[PDB]
DNA sequence: AGCACCGCTTAAACGCACGTACGCGCTGTCCCCCGCGTTTTAACCGCCAAGGGGATTACTCCCTAGTCTCCAGGCACGTGTCAGATATATACATCCTGTGCAGT
DNA sequence: CTGCGCAGGATGTATATATCTGACACGTGCCTGGAGACTAGGGAGTAATCCCCTTGGCGGTTAAAACGCGGGGGACAGCGCGTACGTGCGTTTAAGCGGTGCTA
């Protein structure tokens, strides 16, 4: 059957950074985990923020300062810039 | 382009982190630029990492990133480090670190 | 003959077992340790190969990140050998119980 | 068939090469005992949890994913495994 | 004036269940109060990913059950299933 | 009610609002909110007993917040529990490390 | 003004705290841990004010900041 | 006459154990507060029991801090708490690094 | 795919012998904290005063859930080859060897 | 006639090779989850009023902070004894291998 994951998403970036570089089935399985790991933390500390603000609804502004609380700085400082870059890129196309 | 990745110029499936953001309880509704800044957020951590990792390989005379490589990587940014300061990762290892006063004088 | 000098061998050995990551406890054995305890908690239970070696992976992680934090205390205390003391300053300070 | 002793199986050369990947280059002869100890209250809680998944699950084979799904309970997280 | 929600009235009927000549004050009633929504949270929780796991979209009084034993030690989540058992069938009975 | 119909002390309508509210899961069964506000009972119950306890050996018939703590932190199960709360007001157990004390 | 936290309100603490004896160097390194902890701690707990667009930072923020790092509070409205 | 040094600090634990009274006076305190918060965001304001939160947070946590300490330097055969011993303790806590 | 069961192979584990260098127990010194009396600050309490901001309310419209039909992104499946693991010979480093050469 | 330092061996690691193998990475084709387009409905945003909570400033006693003084005991450093734990070798045990069969 069908178990869906982030390995090619993963292969693409890995790519782009690292053209002449592959992946151990391990490797893979591990970055694989850490996709969903950082998913669940940020998605999970978004929905208290919703919750804590009586609001119904989760918005990139709650994903954003979710990633606030979550990242250590200039991983969030980055993160931040390179989300809510795509999400203006998003709006206008 | 039809794929909203391409709208948001990702590498990360838009529509699946959207999928999944309401197939997961978090609340009622979810807005249109969440799963995109998440997806976009999700590319930046996995590129950040596999950045350092295929210099560990690199390091290494390796072709392909192997978890020693991927450990190799996260404790040695002091940041990614702290990410994952309650996480293990199978085949790992650990950083080589031996004391001082365990040093021959 | 010869003889290497007590503590040559231990940080040669350190380093041996600090460059891979390839585990250190025996596969068997381990597994039928596994096996026991859980059999003590119920009856009639198999194990996905890759669950037994989770926990492996798992248990080794926390033996070695123990011995860090134990050898700490044994330094802390002028010493250079562990003791169970350390070990169980570690545990407290961990707040473990 | 009946299962008795296994803890033993923790043999002194292994709880010493974790040792040494643990940085440590002296051990106390009463470290051994310690250790075992030590797994053992780490394995029972690990499996207890693992267990009460598998449970749940209505199932009578343990899976990579009970495991998982413990360590993360625990707050000891692990990659590798599904998850 | 809002009108915001406790469990202060039930924690307190429940105190004369156990010690009916004993008394609480406000300080020990928020702890009291914090102590139930705490508790409800890791319960509530540990049940949400319990259904997630098995891929099944409701909470029912078995996830919270099995919630509970991987929350609570040993003794207290023994007594904890029983009066959760308990309480349960005797709702059944009625109607 | 319900609280009556399961003979529990505890809001049984109050919960199961905030099980379906609280977004833990699409639809919310019928025994639930009845097996969680009694362990939500029964708890409250436990801490309520040992903190009385503690303020009769301590002489007050109105429970503070140290009562909380000291019912709590004494019980070995209920301090594993709230092994990481700090209990406002709550202050310590009294406890002097043996090698400090006089000879 | 972290100087503020005074060498006897540090040994009061320390007293509740079991301890019979402290060095001179402790005060300062406490005050370097104090300081360290309520930065974290407000940190999270102004992210929490500035996402509820409030110029008025809450008890539920500092409690949902202190939860956040796994040191609950309870009477502060849990 | 002359109590021998000591014997008022296990008097002062005794004191300090039995009560639940909070430790640093309230306005230092609140001072520092402002002051940290200032430094991430300007034109404030803080309820008073988000303050007292604060406080309360605080003060147990470094009396934990302490007992834990106070360990570490049983553990080294002294009875003095010295700042290595905070450093180990937060150490092996995995508070610092 | 998990358990069971078997035997060819051998790497690992066990058990003992020896002595080295570390655990710890003792001492001995020097000073860094505790106790305590008096001198100096600002914590605290009680009292009033003013406006910021948070709380509550009613309104409209943008945004998101829900629904259907439409199709390639993403998956499993199959497959062929090269990165890497494994075996074996060889050169390079050092920890400890046993000698001479230095000084009394 | 003796102590320290030098040379030299053997041991392990490092590395070079060739060698053999199976895992990743690719191409092909089949389907399910996302895209597209539309509606209807309620969330949230915004603006309009309120009053509650926070800040602020002021002055009285009153405890707490400060500061210093003096000497005691605890830290720490040096030394020496006694022994436990590292090392090595020969003996012994069972792990790991891959190969086959059975049904949960």
């Amino acid at each position: 059957t069908r178990k869906e994951s982030y390995a090619i998403y993963v292969y693409k970036v890995l790519k782009q950074v690292h053209p002449d570089t592959g992946i151990s089935s391990k490797a893979m399985s591990i970055m694989n985990s850490f996709v969903n790991d950082v998913f669940e933390r940020i998605a999970g500390e978004a929905s208290r923020l919703a919750h804590y603000n009586k609001r119904s609804t989760i918005t990139s502004r709650e994903i954003q300062t979710a990633v606030r609380l979550l990242l250590p700085g200039e991983l969030a400082k980055h993160a931040v810039s390179e989300g809510t870059k795509a999400v203006t890129k998003y709006t206008s196309a | 382009a039809k794929t909203r990745s391409s709208r948001a110029g990702l590498q990360f499936p838009v529509g699946r982190v959207h999928r999944l953001l309401r197939k997961g309880n978090y609340a009622e509704r979810v807005g249109a630029g969440a799963p995109v800044y998440l997806a976009a957020v999700l590319e930046y951590l996995t590129a950040e990492i596999l950045e350092l990792a295929g210099n560990a390989a690199r390091d290494n005379k390796k072709t392909r990133i192997i978890p020693r490589h991927l450990q190799l990587a996260v404790r040695n940014d002091e940041e990614l480090n702290k990410l994952l300061g309650r996480v293990t990762i199978a085949q790992g290892g650990v950083l080589p670190n031996i004391q001082s006063v365990l040093l021959p004088k | 003959p010869h003889r290497y000098r007590p503590g040559t061998v231990a940080l040669r050995e350190i380093r041996r077992y600090q460059k891979s990551t390839e585990l250190l406890i025996r596969k068997l054995p381990f597994q039928r340790l596994v096996r026991e305890i859980a059999q003590d908690f119920k009856t009639d239970l198999r194990f996905q190969s890759s669950a037994v070696m989770a926990l492996q992976e798992a248990s080794e992680a926390y033996l070695v990140a123990l011995f860090e934090d134990t050898n700490l205390c044994a330094i802390h205390a002028k010493r250079v050998t562990i003791m169970p003391k350390d070990i169980q300053l570690a545990r407290r300070i961990r707040g473990e119980r | 068939k009946v299962l008795r002793d296994n803890i033993q199986g923790i043999t002194k050369p292994a709880i010493r090469r974790l040792a040494r990947r643990g940085g440590v280059k002296r051990i106390s002869g009463l470290i051994y005992e310690e250790t075992r100890g030590v797994l053992k209250v780490f394995l029972e809680n690990v499996i207890r949890d693992a267990v009460t998944y598998t449970e749940h699950a209505k199932r009578k084979t343990v899976t990579a994913m009970d495991v998982v799904y413990a360590l993360k309970r625990q707050g000891r997280t692990l990659y590798g495994f599904g998850g």
